[PDB]
């Protein structure tokens, strides 16, 4: 491949690498905050079963 | 009976979510 | 159909419906234990709320 090609590529790349840090940090942290709420509702409940 | 079996179903739904409680506690880790 | 056979059955058929009143109790019955689930249910629509 023509080096200008793999560079383009390899910078994509890289980029595409860090949008998908932020992309996974921010879902398990959502994900979290609703998973405690749940766990507080599931826990009274839970007893009673 | 049809509404008898989702109650059922909603205390089943409970226990699955109980069940994701448990998972959490895991993504933790 | 004979009379005579058509006045076993509606011996049977009333039997019948008696059972069919019997499985509406039954359904009633059912409901209240939903009803009870309902209960339980209640705490987790305060977590909603």
């Amino acid at each position: 491949k023509g080096p200008k090609e793999l560079e383009s590529i390899n910078a994509s790349m890289k980029s595409d690498i860090e949008n998908v840090r932020q992309e996974v940090s921010s879902y398990k942290e959502k994900w979290l905050r609703d998973a405690e709420i749940f766990g507080k509702i599931t826990s009274i409940f839970k007893e009673e079963l | 009976w049809r509404k008898e079996w989702d109650d059922i179903e909603m205390l089943m739904f409970g226990d699955d979510a109980h069940s994701m409680k448990k998972m959490i506690q895991k993504i933790d880790s």
